[PDB]
């Protein structure tokens, strides 16, 4: 489900 | 002496705005494609978001201008937070013990700050 984004 | 590590860190929510013009906020989000919540897993030294003074690791990501992000994925915050413009109003709010289920090893101590073993 998981997932990480640089904003 | 009075140690700031020694006081509660506040769990209401809180309102931050960053003027960012047209670079990157400087901070990572982790979440699910579920929409289990959107977390700060890092914050950029001497980025817009740390600048701010006013964000940190395992606040959970309410709504950025206006917009809820409470049920968002992953994928759809990055894009709301990318597109948000040059001033980036975001509702925060101190989730620890729900962002210490990403992060191996992590575990909330009883100042309410997150550590990892």
């Amino acid at each position: 489900n998981y997932k990480q984004f640089s904003v | 002496p009075e140690f700031l590590g020694e006081e509660d860190i506040p769990r209401e929510p809180r309102r931050i705005v960053i003027h960012r013009g047209s670079t990157g906020l400087g901070f990572n989000i982790v979440g699910t494609e579920d929409g289990e919540g959107i977390f700060i897993s890092f914050i950029l030294a001497g980025g817009p978001a740390d600048l701010s003074g006013e964000l940190r690791k395992g606040d959970q990501i309410l709504s950025v201008n206006g917009v809820d992000l409470r049920n968002a994925s992953h994928e759809q915050a990055a894009i709301a937070l990318k597109n948000a413009g040059q001033t980036v109003t975001i509702i925060a709010q101190y989730k620890p013990e729900e962002y210490s289920r990403f992060e191996a090893n992590s575990r909330v101590d009883s100042s309410g700050r997150i550590v990892t073993d």
